[PDB]
């Protein structure tokens, strides 16, 4: 046995292209649309819960995931690749940061760590790149609210707002017209729901849409009282009912 | 006790090191040079456990000479002393630590200043106007506390050093068979053949 | 195309052609069988006499594992030996830790997982043998047959090699004509017959018969080779039936 | 065209080895079905013994992973047993490390992550199997979670797997559209098994004897498989109404 | 076995070229242009961000200019993810040197170390090379202000003025024309921006499509200051030089 | 591509057979064994007149009683020589005696097939190992990259090998003197060499029981060349 | 680890990877070595395609291995640093254990051994570099000049050139260099080295580098003006 | 705590006390008592309410009332005297703080204040830092504030904490 | 064709070509004969030379006082396998104070050769061996093939033109098996057997190589004028 694939499976072609990264981006293009919008007092990330079967319980499959109490993530592309990245992202936030500094990492540095993992799958031996693009929304004390995109290459860019996957070209155009620097969180959620409706074919409701926010601290979701400095997670996943309420005022 | 002394004066550093090598009950040699030239303007004297002293000195010497060739440039005495300290600080938590104490005397050609560093086997570095290792300091430190100035000449530094050696020859129980004296200044390193 | 050049590669069918090519090596080998009886099992094998210079009864093919399991195989003989060596290590470590001798179903999976592992990588070749094996444990008698893919099932009767179709037909008759069961001494006689009947597929060269058995009554649940008078009695019974 | 031999991306962004592993899934030509009751989870699967020389008791694609978790496999038996042994090991390790029985969904995720690794790492091939895990979880209640060669997994109200999965799937879909609930409203597991068998008969259009089926049942604190005689009793009750 | 699928990244062509290095350089030639200009009283680093968007958060963004320590900075051209791997290694190397010798690392030594790492990927390991070209801008007390460049081959060279990435042929000709030895930082700033403005593939050169930095002894008395320009500060220097 | 340790349909290792082709391109080396000693001679073959020919070291001492000549990719021989020298000295350390020439040759040949995917390819050099011991006397061995070694009364390797071997076939007899062997090596070297043979582009050596292994001076070889010319002109 | 055999034999008995490494040397800038009666001179070509260069800080072509030995090269520049570093380490290691600096022959034999090792080791390619190693042995006044190449073979030379258009300058040296009477002085030796490069270089401005090595660790690199005086004198004599 | 958080995220479930218990004891056992941690672990989870103790060598114990430390004997004397079955929340807090007080007053290794944490089922856990403060230092008789200039100084200097400046 | 690049690849008909190519190397090798009676076991080997100046390549290797073999094919591979046997014979003596059984020696060789046929990177052994020995169950003769197949025989021959000697032994089977307590006559039968495989060349004094082992006879090799008796 032994892993005898100690050589790179991603290499430069005569034209200077890295084929496997390009092909990974093509897999992301086929994936379901997901988006992120940044407001003055928060960030919203959203995507469609494309159910593979109506017998399947789509609540058990979480496309939007908590990485830290103040950082969340959504994707477009291959779901399994995303799931393992979230596992690694959660772990690296502890091993390479929290266990050292006694606090959760800021958004940009956690993104940097995730980006590193994805870059290594682009150069290391006997592996293909990750077939996903991530959108990571988060908050920290010194940088405030932020939204980052992470591609299969490992490259990452900060965004005011953006979209990835199936109908990203049209969705980004829609966001350019609506986005401004004076948006409140509720306005960003409203724009997120409008933008996402264009790319969805079938049912459009709280049960078929997955949406989460990075906003105010939630002391009710902390789980304990007695420490003033601990005020609760800024990450919150919106319920099915909470989404439907905002679809009536749509 | 392998007497090694050092004094930094106005424009030079002077190192004095005993000549005796005693193994057990016999003085095997009375002309031993307990020093190595690390670079043209940096000299290191040493004292400690048998074998380890020379092995360590030559190892450091080789590393500094390698650096000099690679960069075509002489490291500052401060830089060399820090390198040496790290090696000893690394060594003290090893399986078998280097049991070596050193003095590093150098002339910094950039700052045009003499510099003397005292480093023990634990990796304890201090920059000093005058220094000593082992039991020599118990006699010489207080003597130099009385007779030293920062603006002394090299000749005054040697007379001051003779005063140290005379005291050691009077009050210490071992016959260390005199000392080899070396001066480190802007022109490099030279040995005082009559002392 | 090119899917058949490397092991562990799925073809567009969902097939592993390298494993299917290993089966061809098995089909090329001599005939071997297994018969499950009332309180045990019987193994038999065809040994082709390539030359008069072969020493009779010396080149033994059937192998024992532990003291209660018998193993026989068709195809690449060295591959079978390698598999048995592993089986012996597996049985030893089981008995070391758990004290009791390894049960037959437990032993069957140990081989199964090991053979299956050789279909997971291109750095290894699949096994070129189908192995018939079994014995007696606390729960009674068990007979198994294991293919190059790692696939194995329990059997009432089992056969593999060049004369497997002929043998299988004969085994099917015994199952139908004996629903209440077959005795150990009967199974030895029947085993001899089936090998002789299966020899029509390898009829160019003459052959040597080799039989072994595990039985609760006849061998105290231990693996033993059929020797001397009992072997000759089975040969005579077999020779009488073909004529 | 070596992008079809190992698990690297094709120009279309596809993994052909993963897609071909999905095709190996149906090589056995067996259909399975899983449904949830009030207090139980039932899984049924077709049993086919073509050879008369086979010992039919040893022919099985249902596995007892732990006391609480059961697993049915759609695919070749070697890969099926490979997955079964690993799931048993993982379930046991989980209990030792974390002090409580591994949940059905957590095991499914773990096996799905292992499957994902085979789609990313070149030296390891995907397993040509679809794993359907069933239990009555102490927190989530009756549970069905299914894993495939892509590393995908999800929970189910009910599910079906095999060559004729679509016919069974639609049959189940239509029933839950009428009842408007996420399970079979029935007290005893015996009647839930009868429901499962009845709806497989209707979907496939074939009658079953006691030896044509294989049944696994998950209740609180234990998972067990039914014998041929237990299934016969089940078939008699179906015929008498 | 596995040999069948090996691309063999570390081999010579019949002509004596390293395939993967040459193809990596082809990749870098499509990356945003980065320019370095060395003056008597400082160094300029200018770089063009690639086709940005209005919704990109610029003030918190960094894709071109990175800080290695207080004295040394780099401009990137190529795969950003690859560059960050090397940048973090270079940052560690500088700190190792500082811990060992208690002195800031000389620029060339840091450059040589990174260039040696790149070289390794072309000679052994069977892995693809880093698709990155650096411009190193730094200062030390031996050679003073220094500009270097390294590429995927692991070869590095010193420069008075240099460009990497896209349109280097055109950019190098313009720099060679207007550069003089007695030049100052303020003049070099103007040269860098004028060169980008002519070589750019964009319609017009704007503040949101640029990253800019200077290394000046223009710090209070004998010491060196690094200035990574803010979006508003890039906008002001564009008006000052008369480009917008 | 294909395995490094692959067999051809004829039952030969591709890489071993290809290394033998590299040895055919190498400079000529000749060895002759007699009862008075063993003689080793080589063609130096300098690529340019500016190359100082005395630096060309194609004859090499392994021990006092064992010498060695090489032909082919001569750079590959350095590790083989280092191993041979170590094996010879190590055996003396363990057993307080000289090592048998055959045992030394066997030790070198054990390295030959240690290649795969150990070193990445076979050696591209053949060796003529000549020496003396008390048991089997004066000996000459031919060590190949196949791991095989043959003993020889006389042997030629390199570019002019088959032509030289045919000449050695006729000339060798069991009663040859050392002087006769020296001239015979020079004679055959001169025959197969491209350039004209002299003391600068050819080198002689011998191994005797008394004096051990000796590389000949250019002054000593020059006299033997002059002695050869005269005796050929004598008839 | 990556174990792939990259350097292997071909049906005609050639190791193509080693031969393709020589083609990389052929591409490299020209380097020349000439030894006189009491000195050795190393000449090197600098291609003038690269202007706006900073000649203070740009890696020089001739590298000191120790205070008494120097190494120049032709071929891949990045590869040469690895050989130079290893050589420098071995030089200090030799002084440490033998208490004597390396001989020029020993240092050459080490560098050549490294190059050879990379032609039959798994997962590595050969060095695309040929070197000229020159200097004087400790307490010896006899000049030494050695050459190495990717295959690992090495040898001593009265005079030698490597790199692009080395065939032409070797042609020049073969007719102009006399063994019975080599360049007696430093001037004569440098003049012959500059002359040989002028057959190939193009312009005699900043394209020629000269480094003179004399006995007892006396190594010096000539400046632009000093070399330019040789260039002036050579052509003025040529106009006749 | 870090590994429990990651486990909770992996399983999509709230952490259990037995998981923390098991992970702790296996860690401590591995280090053969060289990690001198003696703990009382308590909490509520989907299974119910739990209370355990952990010894440094890796042994665990279950109980309705437990005490550890140098003041464990003083505390256990109180617990053994006043504990009963079917305690209320208010009775249990009283018993717990009384047990700690026994340690504070009678054990020299224990002192100062009393911290409490209450973990009730179906509720958030309430951490009561300094629930009791029975050891406040009395006012000092005198102020030791010195006259400015009392201490002799040799040199003064501004320290540059800021980064390198522009211009 | 496409399935002979390495040993890890079956062909569509279930063949291992690299093993078959290794088998081919044996057929190119010089002839060697093995035969036995009830008291003794004999090896006879035709040695091959490079030319008239060269020595004749040795064919027979001693493994223990009671066991040894003759080779045909790649000689270095025989050195590796014989070295392994030497160690295994030796392990049996040191640990168990027990002479290694010839049958068990065959089983160990089979398993060693097999590992090289199922793994990637390596290669099959390119040599065939004839092992003779005298143990607690009398005289033995084995034939080793690098496919892994080991066979116990009364007599056999391997190498080039080995079919002639093998036919002779097949006729003489009843005669030479009865040659008990007479080593010279058993060797005579072996020398006469190997003679059936000769063409053009004949058995000379430095050409022939004989070895014998028996009841009160340690494994000894005869070369040179020691075999002139049998020419
Ligand atoms: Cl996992
Ligand atoms: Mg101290």
């Amino acid at each position: 046995m032994t892993d005898r694939y100690s050589f790179s499976l991603t290499t430069f072609s005569p034209s200077g292209k890295l084929g496997q990264i390009d092909y990974a981006l093509t897999a992301v293009k086929q994936g379901v649309t997901s988006l992120g919008i940044k407001a003055t007092n928060g960030v919203v990330i959203a995507t469609e819960k494309k159910s593979s079967s109506p017998l399947a319980m789509s609540e058990t499959l979480s496309k939007v995931s908590l990485l830290t109490p103040d950082i969340g993530a959504v994707y477009s592309g291959m779901g399994p690749d995303y799931r393992v990245l979230v596992d690694k992202s959660r772990k690296v936030a502890h091993t390479s940061y929290k266990r050292i500094y006694g606090e959760y990492p800021p958004t940009k540095l956690l993104v940097s760590e995730v980006a590193k993992i994805m870059q290594e799958a682009t150069q290391s031996g006997g592996v293909r790149p990750f077939g996903v693009s991530l959108l990571i929304a988060g908050h920290d004390e010194f940088n405030g609210f932020s939204l980052y995109q992470v591609d299969p290459s490992g490259s990452y860019f900060p965004w005011k707002a953006t979209a990835i996957g199936k109908g990203s070209v049209a969705a980004k155009t829609f966001l350019e017209k609506r986005w401004n620097d004076e948006l409140e969180l509720e306005d960003a959620i409203h724009i997120a729901l409008l933008t996402l409706k264009e790319s969805v074919e079938g049912e459009f409701n709280g049960d078929t849409i997955e949406l989460a926010i990075i906003g105010d601290e939630n002391p009710d979701l902390l789980g304990y009282t007695g420490i003033p400095t601990d005020k609760g997670p800024r990450f919150r996943k919106l319920t099915s009912q909470e989404i439907n309420d905002r679809l009536e005022a749509l | 006790m392998d007497i090694i002394l050092g004094i930094r004066v106005q424009d030079s550093v002077i190192l004095a090191s005993s000549k005796a090598v005693t193994r057990g009950i016999s003085v095997l040699k009375d002309s031993d040079d307990k020093t190595r030239q690390l670079s043209p303007h940096t000299l290191m004297s040493f004292a400690g456990e048998a074998g380890d002293t020379v092995q360590f000195a030559e190892y450091i010497q080789a590393n500094i000479q390698l650096y000099s060739i690679r960069e075509d440039y002489e490291l500052s005495p401060q830089a060399v002393s820090s390198f040496v300290r790290q090696e000893l600080a690394k060594s003290i938590r090893s399986r078998r630590p280097y049991q070596v104490n050193v003095l590093i005397g150098g002339y910094d050609k950039k700052k045009n200043k003499p510099e003397l560093y005292q480093i023990d086997y634990l990796g304890t570095k201090v920059e000093l106007p005058y220094g000593a290792h082992g039991y020599s300091g118990f006699y010489t430190f207080s003597l130099l506390d009385h007779h030293y100035r920062p603006d002394m000449t090299t000749e005054e530094g040697l007379d001051l050093l003779k005063l140290c050696v005379q005291e050691l020859e009077k009050r210490m129980p071992m016959d260390f068979k005199g000392v080899i004296v070396k001066i480190v200044d802007k022109d490099g390193i030279r040995q005082v053949d009559d002392f | 195309t090119g899917y058949d050049l490397s092991n562990s590669v799925f073809s567009p069918d969902g097939r592993n052609f390298q494993v299917e090519y290993a089966v061809k090596a098995v089909e090329n080998g001599t005939t071997s069988i297994g018969i499950k009886c009332n309180d045990g099992v019987v193994f038999a094998v065809e040994k082709l006499i390539t030359s008069k210079l072969l020493v009779p009864q010396k080149n033994v093919k059937i192998q024992v594992v532990d003291r209660h399991i018998g193993c026989v195989y068709s195809g690449l003989i060295p591959d079978g030996r390698h598999l048995v060596n592993r089986g012996r290590e597996e049985a030893a470590s089981f008995k070391k830790l758990y004290k009791t001798p390894i049960p037959i179903p437990a032993f069957a999976d140990r081989l199964g997982q090991y053979v299956q592992a050789h279909t997971l990588y291109n750095s290894v070749r699949p096994f070129g043998v189908s192995t018939i094996f079994g014995g007696v444990d606390k729960n009674g008698a068990h007979l198994y047959m294991l293919e190059p893919s790692g696939s194995y099932w329990g059997y009432k009767g089992a056969a593999t090699g060049k004369g497997r179709q002929s043998a299988k037909a004969e085994l099917e008759k015994l199952v139908d004509h004996h629903p209440e069961g077959l005795s150990a001494r009967e199974a030895v006689k029947q085993a001899a017959k089936i090998i002789y009947l299966a020899h029509e597929d390898n009829k160019e060269k003459d052959f040597e018969l080799e039989i072994s058995w595990c039985s609760l009554s006849e061998t105290n649940g231990l693996h033993k080779f059929v020797k001397g008078d009992l072997l000759q009695e089975a040969i005579d019974f077999a020779q009488k039936e073909i004529n | 065209g070596y992008d079809r031999h190992i698990t690297i991306f094709s120009p279309e962004g596809r993994l052909y080895q993963v897609e071909y592993a999905f095709k190996a899934t149906n090589q056995t030509n067996i259909n399975s079905l899983a449904v949830r009751g009030k207090d139980c989870t039932v899984v049924i699967s077709q049993k086919k013994v073509p050879d008369k020389l086979l010992d039919p008791t040893t022919v099985s694609y249902i596995f007892c992973i732990s006391r609480t978790i059961g697993m049915v496999v759609n695919g070749p038996i070697p890969d099926a047993r490979n997955a079964a042994l690993r799931a048993k090991a993982e379930a046991a390790e989980f209990r030792y490390k974390y002090g409580y029985d591994m949940p059905c969904d957590v095991l499914a995720k773990r096996m799905a992550n292992l499957s994902q690794i085979y789609t990313q790492r070149a030296y390891m091939r995907p397993l040509g199997v679809i794993l359907t895990f069933v239990s009555v979880d102490e927190e989530l209640g009756p549970s069905i979670y299914k894993t495939d060669p892509a590393g995908y997994y999800v929970g189910y109200k009910a599910t079906a797997t095999g060559p004729k999965q679509q016919e069974i799937t639609t049959n189940l879909e239509n029933h839950f559209k009428k009842s408007k609930i996420d399970h079979i409203n029935e007290e005893s597991w015996e009647k839930v098994v009868e429901f499962a068998i009845t709806h497989m008969i209707d979907a496939l259009g074939t009658e079953f004897s006691k030896n044509d089926l294989e049944v696994g049942v998950a209740t609180k604190d234990k998972f067990f498989t039914l014998s041929a005689e237990n299934i016969e009793e089940r078939l008699v009750a179906i015929a008498e109404q | 076995g596995s040999r069948r699928y090996d691309s063999r990244t570390t081999i010579f062509s019949p002509e004596g070229r390293l395939y993967q290095v040459e193809y990596a350089l082809e990749s870098i030639s499509h990356a945003g242009t980065a320019i370095g200009i060395m003056a008597s009283d400082g160094i300029v680093l200018a770089a063009e961000r690639k086709v940005t968007s209005t919704l990109l958060e610029q003030d918190t963004s960094t894709e071109k200019l990175y800080k290695l320590n207080d004295k040394i900075a780099v401009a990137v051209a190529g795969l950003t993810a690859d560059a960050e791997i090397l940048i973090n290694t270079a940052r560690i190397h500088a700190q190792n040197y500082l811990k060992t010798y208690n002195e800031d690392i000389p620029v060339e030594i840091l450059v040589r170390r990174l260039s040696d790492i790149k070289q390794g990927y072309t000679q052994h390991g069977g892995l693809r090379p880093f698709g990155v070209s650096f411009i190193y801008a730094g200062y030390d007390d031996r050679y003073g202000y220094q500009l270097y460049t390294s590429n995927p081959s692991g070869n590095y060279t010193g420069w008075k003025a240099i460009s990497v990435g896209a349109n280097t042929s055109a950019a190098q000709t313009l720099l060679q024309m207007d550069y003089k030895d007695d030049m100052k930082v303020d003049d070099a700033i103007e040269l860098a921006l004028k060169t980008l403005s002519k070589t750019t593939d964009s319609s017009a050169l704007t503040y949101d499509r640029l990253e800019f930095a200077t290394i000046r002894k223009g710090a209070n008395d004998g010491e060196v200051y690094q200035k990574i320009f803010k979006p508003q500060e890039i906008k002001d220097i564009l008006v000052k030089t008369g480009i917008t | 591509d294909r395995g490094v340790s692959t067999f051809s349909p004829e039952g030969r290792l591709f890489q071993v057979e290809y290394s033998l082709e590299a040895i055919k391109l190498g400079s000529t080396a000749i060895g002759i064994a007699t009862k008075e000693g063993v003689v080793l001679g080589v063609e130096k073959r300098a690529t340019s007149p500016l190359l100082e020919s005395d630096s060309i070291e194609k004859i090499v001492e392994i021990d006092r009683h064992i010498g060695c000549a090489m032909s082919g990719l001569t750079a590959d021989a350095r590790s083989m020589i280092e191993h041979a020298r170590t094996a010879a000295v190590t055996h003396n350390l363990y057993y307080d005696e000289d090592i048998n020439v055959e045992s030394l040759t066997q030790s070198v040949c054990d390295l030959a097939l240690r290649f795969g995917e150990l070193m990445s390819r076979p050696f591209g050099v053949a060796l003529l190992i000549a020496g003396h011991d008390a048991d089997d006397g004066y000996q000459l061995f031919h060590a190949e990259p196949s791991g095989t070694f043959y003993r020889y009364n006389a042997k030629a390797i390199g570019s002019g090998s088959e032509g030289a071997q045919a000449e050695l076939l006729n000339e060798w007899h069991s009663s040859l003197t050392l002087k006769e062997a020296e001239l015979l090596v020079l004679k055959i070297l001169k025959q197969v060499m491209e350039e004209k043979l002299d003391e600068n582009n050819a080198q002689l050596s011998c191994i005797t029981k008394q004096d051990g292994f000796k590389i000949y001076d250019n002054e000593k070889t020059a006299e033997l060349i002059k002695e050869l010319k005269e005796k050929e002109a004598a008839e | 680890g990556y174990d792939r055999a990259l350097s292997i034999f071909s049906p005609d008995g050639h190791i193509f990877q080693v031969e393709y490494a020589l083609e990389a040397v052929k591409r490299g800038t020209c380097a020349v070595g000439v030894k006189g009666k009491n000195c050795v001179v190393l000449g090197c070509e600098r291609r003038s395609t690269l202007k706006l260069q900073d000649t203070r800080i740009t890696p020089s072509k001739v590298s000191k291995i120790d205070s008494h030995v120097v190494l120049s090269f032709s071929g891949l520049n990045a590869d040469s640093r690895i050989l130079i570093e290893k050589a420098r380490v071995e030089a200090q290691s030799h002084r440490l254990t033998l208490e004597d600096p390396v001989t020029v022959e020993y240092l050459t034999r080490y560098v050549a051994g490294v190059q050879q090792r990379y032609t039959q080791s798994g997962g590595v390619r050969p060095f695309g570099v040929s070197t000229l190693i020159a200097g004087f042995d400790p307490r010896d006044d006899e000049p030494k000049l050695y050459q190495t190449e990717p295959s690992g073979i090495y040898s001593s030379w009265s005079a030698q050139t490597i790199g692009r258009n080395s065939k032409t300058v070797r042609e020049f040296l073969e007719k102009n260099y006399d063994r019975k009477e080599p360049p007696a002085t430093v001037e004569e030796c440098v003049k012959l080295t500059v002359r040989s490069l002028l057959e190939v270089v193009q312009t005699g401005a900043k394209n020629i580098e000269i480094t003179v090595v004399k006995p007892d660790s006396d190594i010096v690199a000539l400046s632009s003006e000093e070399i330019n005086q040789y260039v002036t004198q050579i052509e003025q004599e040529k106009q006749e | 705590g870090s590994n429990i958080e990651l486990h909770s995220l992996y399983t999509s479930r709230e952490p259990r006390v037995v998981s923390a218990l098991q992970m702790l004891k296996q860690h401590l056992f591995k280090y053969q008592g060289h990690i001198g941690a003696y703990l009382i672990v308590a909490g509520v989870d989907p299974t119910g309410s739990h209370l355990f103790s952990i010894h440094a060598h890796g042994s665990t114990d279950v109980g309705y009332y437990l005490s550890l430390g140098s003041g464990s004997l003083a505390a256990m004397a109180v617990l053994e005297s006043h504990w009963k079955q079917d305690l209320t929340k208010e009775e249990a807090i009283k018993l717990a703080s009384d047990a700690i007080q026994a340690g504070i007053w009678n054990d020299l290794g224990s002192g100062s204040n009393v911290d409490v944490c209450v973990m009730e089922i179906g509720k958030d856990a309430e951490y009561l830092r300094n629930y009791l403060t029975p050891n406040v230092r009395e006012e000092k008789q005198k102020s030791y504030k010195f006259p400015r200039g009392t201490t002799a100084v040799l040199k003064e200097s501004i320290v540059n904490i800021c980064d390198i400046q522009e211009e | 064709n496409n399935y002979d690049g390495d040993t890890v690849t079956f062909s569509p008909t279930g063949r291992l070509f690299q093993v078959e190519y290794a088998l081919e190397a044996i057929k190119q090798g010089s002839v060697t004969v093995g035969l036995r009676s009830n008291t003794h076991a004999v090896l006879v080997a035709l040695k091959r030379n490079a030319d008239e100046l060269s020595s004749y390549q040795k064919k027979i290797i001693k493994c223990d006082e009671h066991m040894g073999l003759s080779l045909a094919g790649l000689a270095p591979d025989a050195r590796v396998l014989s070295n392994y046997l030497r160690q295994q014979c030796n392990y049996s003596s040191l640990v168990f104070n027990r002479k290694l059984a010839v049958e068990r020696a065959g089983h160990l060789l089979c398993d060693k050769a097999q590992k090289n046929t199922q793994s990637y990177g390596g290669r099959p052994y390119g040599v065939g061996l004839l092992i003779i020995g005298y143990d607690k169950s009398g005289a033995h003769l084995l034939e080793f093939q690098p496919s892994g197949n080991v066979t116990e025989l009364y007599g056999t021959a391997i190498g080039a033109r080995s079919q002639g000697a093998k036919t002779y032994l097949e006729r003489t089977l009843d005669t030479f098996i009865k040659i008990d307590g007479n080593p010279d006559e058993l060797i005579k039968a072996g020398v006469e057997a190997i003679s059936q495989s000769l063409r053009d060349e004949s058995l000379t004094v430095d050409n022939l190589s004989i070895a014998i082992v028996g009841k009160d006879t340690p494994f000894t090799i005869y070369d040179g004028e020691a075999v002139a008796k049998y020419i």
